[PDB]
RNA sequence: UAA
């Protein structure tokens, strides 16, 4: 009933001045 | 704040096959150019005639077959973007494509690549109907199929497939296998020319048989090696299976390896084949000197035809494909597992029919007769139009023909706007029917079939007869025996009719009967061309040949509307009722009255006429036959309906169920009895060439146009296809857009033979034609550029028109080197000859004061390196093919010929980068500016040797034509010469003075009266010039590397200040001013298919007072663009005292598209309808703009609030039913109804600046 | 009078025709008439980038006084490359001819590290006495800095806007500085023992640091506090660089012998773990092509990697690139020159390889047959090819 | 106007104002020079303010030789040199 | 051990009263315009 | 008028 589409709504990122805000527990070693 | 639009449709086809997706009667033909889907029905003698189009909102990268069990369809497998997968599937109930499935690949492409994905993902299918897989580099999408409709899709490393796989060169399906199994071309170590000498036989292949486990929630594929090749040459590239193994192609080699995985053989090409290096098997040398040296070859394999008792007839040919059009057949004359006697052969083409075309891109085979010996090819082309071939006997006597085209503009490498019609003000003693008109002159072609495309904003007729002062309001022209008699006129003004005997030079008959003294509303010939009949306002009159009147029929009130068939006549009066009389047969002079269903008089008839179809035949009794169109009385009611009845139509009203709304769809339904009155015309009659389709059209009281085609199935419904943007907005509903139809009123009048092509003339300020090519839908064009008043047959093939001023006019379609397809007519013009064969055409200027056109010719000459003195570089070989060269030099064209009245020709190396007619400023106290031609030519040479270049400064001159022939007294005079150390990548002129770019450096040059050239500004630029255009004193310079940069040249002290500079850094390939009003904007095309927007807003913060120019929005085009030019824009309601401008590009494609900037309140309500359309209707392949145009590297960048909108989007508004269209309007705004019609229009018609010059 | 010039604005001119006319880059042959068609660097991609390879020895260059090189680096655009020298002085040399002479004196203590701004539109420069100074392009001192650090700078890397930067020293101190005024932000505390290296993400707000302490973390920016340590070099790590382009592979040298390239997406995911019988010294990422780095050595030996092809030893290995210690590399913007400055007080120019050549991988720095100035004739040639000699020698 | 040559040259652009501050710079290039403006006396010497219409020639270009180091692109004095920063061949130093 | 002023316009030369031109001592002094010219570009407007 |  919505008909079928490929989605798209990209996450807009922060961006402030020292770059993007990301998050910080994707580093860890583990 | 711009809109997209396409001004031109893409040309190069990239894909074909051959299937029954719509249909299985027959074999249809699916052609893909760049995002058109066009399925064609190829007829014996090789004519494409189209069936159905659909436009999809992405780049179609490929397309795929697969069949659908319980239907004789197969399901179309369509690739768009980077890794994306839509299933579609043709809905034979609602005559459209619905998508079956979608597939993103592209998210875990991401994921399991180290380094960036390749541009265009590469689609395999299994010749099982039972796996597909898409590989981008090294990462493989395994789509598998069940035998719902598809298992779930697994996404693997090459390396997880084979251990050793580590570069991949090609994969692809190999054939007789009772499992799904691929081959893998790869490289663990890269090789390439200048690697040779330290790593031999890099290539490895390996046959892998997969064995797919597809579960409920994943599904799982393990690979057993079936075979392993370790030591293969380094320029293989493509794997082109066969029944017994694979053929390799490469570019040096052709290797033969059987599903087994033995190296049987190889064919050495040419001398740069790794002669003795490899010493394994067999070795067939040839001298022969093939060169694949594309990434891919284009191939076409056709199984071994069945024999009468099932066997093989030992004709499985194979044809290979070069770049230059030579066709190779490869024969594999192998008894079983081995093979003997391989080895390729050149096709001898003695007419050379494929001089004109290069760069294939596919090959399919339409017509099979279960024989090899015969064959009817389709081939795609990236340059020449795509052609489709006979091959009659092949064998190791030959003969090939052409059988039909497909017309492409090739690649659109160059743009401008001249002067092709209206040189001349008065043609055959009357004013040009389309004077001071512009149009587009493009660049066409890559080598000797290079043209000149010229894209005409109207329709130019040809003129062979031209009459003053012969009509007033309307004429008529009467045919006893096709003989062109009694061209009768009439004079609504003053109620005044006359004769004009049309035998001998329109003199006044002065006999008969004929009523003078009225106004004659219709009169044609009557009774099988053996009465007239005439309808005055308020009588009605019957005549014989000789004028001698029988019948007289007195109307109460006035007549509106009247039809004429061949036994029948219908009129209409003021009140709306209706009378049909019928001609008595025996001896005439009766017409009989016509019984009428008591239920039409009840209602209300806006229109009528007669008609003749079969669409109503499976609902009238004893009729279930396709032929034997039924006579209609068809009449049009006040709210919209279209309603018709038969003469025995006892009772029963039938009528086109779902047109007051204007459906997708409409239906034949009996009628069951708001005046709210739009269509003011209808009429269905038959369209095109020579395959010849019936056609509703519709004439709305708005002045727009709407079209259904009737299925040649099914003749009870009528369609519409609103994906395909096909069909021109002329108007506008709810009264938007008045001055198209306030001065003369629109009249559809059909013409079954203007030149061989049955057409739909509309009268009007802006007349429009509706032509259809045998291999195209129906297009509206702009007809001329006068308004038409009162059109009429004329003799055999032609038209008699007569414009606002009384002047009459002849015209017949040209039909010599124009297609009238595409958007636009499309005038092919041949500068080389049969005796001076120029190459590929590039760098098209017109030059307005001499009116005549100058482009430059760039031949491919063997190049010869030499270092710094004149020495040859160490490692030449004569006795070799060489890489190709350049050499160029400037054509100077006469429009009025369209022949070379002056050649000048440059150096060994030179490629002219840039011409342009400038205008430059020979005195600065005067200010006078002379208009002289600047063209940049770079010595195109290798890396290692110092850069050069020159610039030319050219004046045209009129010079005493020679004697013999006209048109030929200009000459082409050198003002200034010189060469300078780097190359002159461009030419730009700002402010009266020129500047051309050296190696990493731009320079600003001032020419005075003397011809005395000197140099006045300098700046540096980071890499390499791409383009550059200048606004005033302003200056854009694009960067190979980085983006480009704003530039503001000062004079006198002279200066180039560094205003701004693009932050984003792309490789760009054009620029343009994008200025929309106040403001200043950059368009900068980028070679990942990219435009960008980019501002000058000192005020903003973050900006270093303007040094970084913002990114306003990242536009993804689907095809690389070659040029940008600054075009007047047209302005239909507002016009301010600011000019304003539009940038119009060529594409690689063959397809041209136009920004147009809007205002603020225009784009809120461009945009909010843009994203309703998306939202609420259903895309077709189920691709989002939205994804196809920002998911680009440059998304998080740009406003997401304030993207470019894209037209064809938009265009869908248009197309929705009358209350869909209110509800998607009334989402933002009031009346944004009313005001988005008129900026649509607006946008439309923003080209048309070009109908108005000097 | 003519000499050697490797300038790719024909090779671009060829390359936009090939691209305005729709054309597909054909396959270069093993012929010198070929060379035509070897497209600039930025073109090349996927299995193409093999052309890349920075493999032929197209020049020495030194200058007037030999002093120490600790830093190289080229301009932004690719025009020129500025060389530090052991004085404090700037040398600059043209990309096109690879000449000049000229000065500049610009520290007053050995210039340590250069870095350009991602604008083009700065240069810093530290130096022995931890002094940074901000330069404009056109070399003009508009900062001074002084006691930015108490001991020698050893790197600094700017963020993606421009706005800030992060520099190192041998004090075991990361400062991020604000670029507008100069003022030193947060101080990023860690790190026992000096910090060697220290780089910015090329998009994310991320410091990379590498320290004697056996250590590469990760900073925030933003907070100064230290969210990540890699706890896998034994030694010293020396270098530690992001991926200029995308930046998803991190990669860092070690005195323990071991280059290690992490994926950044992945929990910090070791890619490529190579291990040398000589010290590696300095790395340097291609600036166009991902996946492909050169590393440098002490006993010269450039060794050229690529993820995509061999994870366990290089691709190309030229053994005598240099006759000492190499002490820092530099790959042209552009791609099309390579830069390599050794202790040897010797500037090498390195291109890309030739469709046909006598002397390829034959020269003297592929042979250690280094007689006398076997260079001279490489650096006086016109042409680029030259025909086949002993080794490659010269008078 | 003309389609092939469409008028560019004097078009009412809102950031004319900054570009007559910043670069004393306009849309139109060959703007005679102004009476009251004197390089040696600095801004404050025209009655119109640094929007004046004319043009304000910097004392930059009043040099009589093209700077060395500029042609260079390696000028450090910038605006503030004694030489000239302006592509003149007949006042280059030979 | 003492170094010589080589590309310094002489310009940003104060008589420190380091590094030497000619007999006397001098010392680098900062291009103070060209550094509050960019912080004065920085701000908005002009 | 120079670095
Ligand atoms: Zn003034
Ligand atoms: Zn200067």
């Amino acid at each position: 009933s919505k008909h079928k589409m490929f989605p798209f709504n990209p996450a807009k990122i922060k961006k402030d001045d020292y770059g993007t805000v990301v998050d910080f527990t994707m580093f860890l070693p583990d | 704040m711009n809109v997209y639009d396409d001004v031109l449709d893409a040309t190069v086809v990239s894909h074909s096959l051959a299937t029954h997706f719509t249909t299985s009667d027959y074999e249809e033909l699916l052609v893909v150019r760049t995002n058109i889907l066009s399925v064609y029905r190829p007829t014996r003698d090789g004519k494409l005639y189209l069936t159905d189009e659909f436009k999809f909102h992405g780049l179609i990268t490929d397309i795929g077959l697969i069949p659908q069990k319980d239907s004789p369809l197969s399901c179309l497998l369509l690739c768009t973007g980077v890794a994306k997968i839509s299933i579609l599937k043709f809905n034979t109930l609602t005559n459209s494509i619905d998508t079956l499935s979608l597939h993103y690949y592209e998210g875990k492409f991401k994921g399991k690549s180290l380094v960036e994905l390749a541009k265009i993902s590469t689609l395999r299918m299994d010749p099982g109907s039972s796996c597909a897989l898409l590989f981008n580099n090294d990462i493989i999408a395994f789509l598998p199929f069940h035998v719902k409709f598809t298992a779930p899709s697994v996404v693997l490393v090459a390396s997880e497939l084979y251990e050793g796989a580590k570069n991949i060169i090609d994969i692809q399906f190999l054939k007789n296998f009772t499992k799904p199994t691929i081959a893998l071309l790869y490289q663990p170590k890269l090789v390439w020319a200048g690697n040779t000498t330290i790593s031999k036989l890099p290539t490895q292949y390996v046959i892998l048989t997969l064995n797919i486990q597809p579960a409920e929630s994943a599904t799982k594929i393990e690979s057993t090696t079936i075979a392993f090749v370790k030591e293969l040459p380094w320029d293989l590239h493509t794997i082109v299976p066969v029944s017994n193994g694979a053929i390799i192609v490469g570019t040096n080699e052709l290797a033969f390896l059987d599903n087994t995985g033995v190296l049987q053989s190889t064919v050495l090409l040419n001398s740069f084949a790794d002669k003795e290096l490899q010493k394994t098997k067999i070795i067939n040398n040839s001298s022969l000197e093939i060169m694949f040296r594309e990434k891919n070859t284009t191939s076409i394999w056709i199984p071994s035809s069945k024999s009468k008792n099932g066997g093989s007839n030992n004709d499985e040919t194979l044809l290979l494909m070069d770049l230059k059009s030579n066709i190779y057949y490869i024969q594999m004359e192998a008894e079983g597992r081995l093979l003997i006697k391989f080895d390729i052969f050149k096709l001898p083409i003695v007419n050379d029919l494929l001089k004109e075309n290069s760069n294939p891109k596919c090959i399919t085979r339409l017509n099979a007769t279960n024989s090899n010996k015969n064959m009817d090819l389709f081939i795609g082309f990236g340059s020449g139009n795509a052609l489709v071939l006979r091959l009659n006997n092949l064998k190791s006597p030959f003969d090939i023909e052409l059988l039909s085209s497909l017309r492409n503009v090739g690649p659109i490498t160059s743009l401008t706007v001249g002067k092709v019609s209206s040189i001349d003000d008065v043609v055959k003693g009357l004013p040009n029917p389309n004077k001071n008109e512009y149009s587009l002159v493009a660049t066409s072609g890559n080598g000797s079939g290079s043209h000149l495309t010229v894209i005409q904003t109207s329709v130019q007729p040809e003129i062979e007869l031209a009459l003053k002062f012969i009509s007033i309001t309307q004429i008529w022209n009467l045919k006893i025996k096709g003989r062109d008699r009694y061209l009768i006129t009439t004079d609504s003004t003053k109620s005044r009719s006359d004769i004009y005997e049309s035998d001998n030079n329109f003199k006044l008959h002065k006999g008969g009967r004929l009523r003078r003294d009225a106004t004659t509303v219709y009169i044609s010939m009557f009774g099988e061309e053996k009465r007239i009949i005439q309808v005055t306002t308020n009588h009605l009159y019957l005549y014989d040949t000789h004028f001698r009147r029988l019948t007289t029929i007195k109307f109460d009130y006035e007549v509106i509307h009247v039809s004429v068939m061949d036994p029948y006549i219908l009129v209409t009066v003021s009140r709306g009722d209706i009378k049909i009389f019928e001609l008595e047969e025996k001896n005439k002079r009766k017409l009989l009255k016509v019984d009428l269903p008591e239920i039409l008089n009840e209602m209300v008839i806006t229109s009528g006429l007669i008609l003749k179809s079969n669409m109503c035949n499976e609902f009238l009794i004893g009729l279930s036959k396709s032929q034997e169109e039924q006579l209609l009385f068809t009449f049009v009611t006040a709210d919209n309906q279209i309603i018709f009845f038969t003469k025995d139509h006892n009772d029963r009203i039938f009528q086109l169920n779902g047109v007051d709304q204007l459906n997708e769809s409409l239906y034949i339904s009996t009628y069951q009895l708001v005046p709210d009155p739009s269509i003011k015309q209808v009429m269905i009659n038959k369209l095109g060439h020579d395959n010849k389709e019936e056609y509703l059209t519709i004439l709305t009281f708005g002045g727009e146009i709407y079209q259904y085609r009737k299925l040649p199935q099914r003749r009870s419904r009528f369609y519409r296809n609103v994906t395909r943007n096909d069909l021109a907005i002329t108007g506008a509903p709810d009264n938007a857009y008045a001055k198209g139809v306030s001065s003369i009123e629109r009249i559809m009048h059909y013409f079954p033979d203007y030149n061989g092509y049955s057409v739909i003339f509309v009268t009007g300020s802006v007349p429009y034609i509706l032509i259809k090519e045998d291999d195209s839908t129906p297009k509206i064009f702009k007809f001329g550029n006068i308004p038409l008043v009162s059109v009429t047959p004329w003799s055999e093939r032609s038209v008699m028109c007569v414009d606002d001023i009384k002047n009459a006019r002849v015209y017949t379609l040209t039909t010599d080197n124009m297609y009238y397809g595409n958007k636009l007519p499309l005038k092919q013009i041949k500068i080389s000859n049969v005796l001076d064969d120029y190459k590929t055409l590039q760098k098209l200027v017109y030059h307005e004061r001499a009116q005549l056109f100058l482009v430059s010719y760039c031949k491919r000459v063997p190049y010869e390196a030499l270092g710094e003195d004149g020495e040859k570089v160490i490692g030449y070989d004569e006795n070799v093919p060489h890489a190709e060269g350049f050499q160029s030099g400037i054509l100077l064209i006469n429009p009025k010929s369209w022949k070379v009245i002056d050649k000048i020709d440059f150096p060994k190396n030179s490629v002219v980068n840039e011409m342009r007619s400038s205008m430059i400023q020979i005195n600065s106290k005067t200010k006078r500016k002379r208009e002289y031609i600047i063209a940049g030519v770079a010595n195109a040479t290798t890396e290692d040797t110092p850069p050069t270049g020159a610039f030319h400064i050219y004046d045209v001159i009129e010079v005493v034509p020679e004697p013999g022939k006209p048109d030929t007294n200009y000459k082409l005079k050198e003002i200034f010469q010189e060469e300078v150390s780097g190359t002159v990548s461009t030419v730009c002129e700002v402010s009266g003075r020129f500047m051309i770019s050296q190696s990493q450096k731009v320079l600003v040059r001032d020419i005075q009266e003397d011809n005395s050239v000197i140099p006045v500004a300098f700046l540096d630029i980071p890499v390499f010039v791409t383009d550059s255009k200048s606004f005033g004193n302003l200056l854009i310079i694009g960067d190979a590397m980085q983006g480009f940069q704003f530039i503001g040249f000062d004079a006198e002290p002279y200066r180039m200040i560094s205003l701004g500079r693009s932050m984003s850094k792309f490789q760009t390939m054009s620029l343009e001013f994008l200025v929309n009003g106040g403001d200043m904007y950059f368009a900068a095309t980028d070679a990942d298919r990219n435009v960008h927007v980019l501002k000058y807003a000192p005020d903003e913060p973050n900006s270093l007072s303007g040094q970084r120019l913002v990114h306003c929005s990242s536009f993804t085009l689907h095809s690389t663009n070659s040029c940008m030019m600054l075009l007047p824009r047209n302005e239909e309601f507002g016009s301010p005292q600011v000019p304003s401008f539009q940038n119009v590009g060529g594409q690689v494609d063959g397809s041209v598209f136009k920004i147009v900037p809007l205002s603020e309140e225009k784009y809120r309500r461009l945009y909010v309808i843009q994203q309703q359309i998306i939202d609420r209707e259903l895309q077709l392949g189920g691709l989002n703009p939205r994804m196809e145009r920002l998911a680009n590297d440059f998304y998080q960048m740009g406003h997401s609030m304030r993207p470019m909108l894209d037209f064809n989007v938009i265009r869908r508004f248009c197309g929705l039913a009358i209350d869909r269209r209110k509800s998607i309007a009334q989402k933002a705004g009031r009346h944004a109804h009313f005001e988005a019609w008129r900026d649509i229009i607006n946008i439309e018609f923003s080209m048309r600046s070009l109908c108005q010059g000097k | 009078t003519q000499r050697r010039s490797v300038d790719v604005s024909s090779p671009y001119i060829n390359l936009y025709y090939n691209r305005r006319h729709g054309l597909p880059n054909l396959v270069v042959e093993p012929e010198t008439s070929y060379t035509i068609d070897i497209m600039p660097p930025n073109a090349y991609r996927g299995r193409d980038r093999v052309i890349n390879l920075p493999s032929k020895f197209t020049h020495l260059s030194s200058n007037k006084v030999k002093h120490v090189i600790p830093a190289i680096q080229w301009t932004p655009e690719g025009r020129r490359l500025v060389v530090a020298t052991y004085s404090g002085e700037f040398s600059l040399w043209n990309a096109s001819s690879f000449t000049f002479e000229t000065l500049m004196q610009a520290h007053d203590s050995a210039v340590t590290t250069m870095k350009y701004s991602h604008d083009s539109d700065w240069m810093i420069s530290g130096d022995a006495d931890g002094m940074i100074k901000i330069w404009q392009p056109n070399f003009s001192m508009v900062k001074e800095i002084d006691a930015a650090h108490t001991e020698s700078i050893r790197d600094m890397a700017f963020s993606s806007n421009d706005s800030k930067f992060v520099t190192c020293s041998d004090d075991n101190i990361l400062k991020i500085w604000n670029f507008s005024n100069g003022k030193q932000e947060r101080v990023l505390s860690g790190h026992h023992w000096d910090v060697k290296s220290c780089d910015w993400h090329p998009e994310m707000g991320l410091i990379a640091s590498a320290s004697k302490d056996n250590l590469v973390k990760l900073w925030d920016p933003r907070s100064g506090n230290c969210i990540s340590s890699i706890l896998k070099f034994k030694h010293t790590v020396l270098k530690t660089r992001f991926q200029p382009t995308k930046g998803n592979l991190l990669m860092a040298i070690s005195k323990d012998k071991s280059c290690r390239v992490f994926d950044i997406r992945y929990s910090m995911k070791e890619l490529m773990c190579v291990r040398d019988e000589t010290d590696y010294m300095t790395l340097e990422w291609h600036p166009i092509n991902e996946s492909m780095f050169t590393l440098a050595c002490y006993d010269g030996s450039l060794k050229h990697f690529d993820l995509l092809q061999n994870l366990n030893e290089p691709i190309l290995t030229i053994p005598y690139a240099h006759d000492k210690c190499i002490t820092s590399l530099s790959y042209n913007p552009v791609g099309h020159i390579f830069a390599t400055a050794a202790k040897d007080r010797t500037i090498r120019f390195w291109t890309r390889a030739r469709p046909i050549d006598p002397n390829a991988y034959d020269d003297p720095t592929y042979n250690n047959k280094k007689i006398n100035g076997w260079f001279f004739g490489i650096n006086n040639d016109i042409n680029a090819v030259r025909e086949k000699s002993e080794f490659g020698a010269a008078p | 106007m003309s389609l092939i040559h469409p008028d560019t040259a004097k078009y009412p652009f809102k950031f004319e104002p900054f570009l007559r501050q910043e670069y004393s710079f306009s849309l139109d290039p060959d703007r005679p020079i102004c009476e009251f403006y004197n390089s040696r006396e600095g801004p404050k010497s025209c009655p119109r303010g640094p929007l004046c219409p004319k043009k304000h020639v910097l004392p930059i270009f009043q040099n009589k030789i093209v700077c060395r180091h500029w042609l260079r692109g390696l000028c450090k004095k910038n605006d503030q040199c004694e030489y000239l920063h302006e592509y003149n061949l007949r006042k280059m130093p030979e | 051990r003492i170094r010589r002023t080589t590309g310094i316009p002489k310009k940003f030369l104060k008589s420190i009263e380091m590094i030497t031109d000619e007999g006397k001592f001098v010392v680098q002094v900062e291009d103070k315009q060209s550094w509050e010219d960019y912080q004065r570009k920085r701000e908005n407007r002009q």
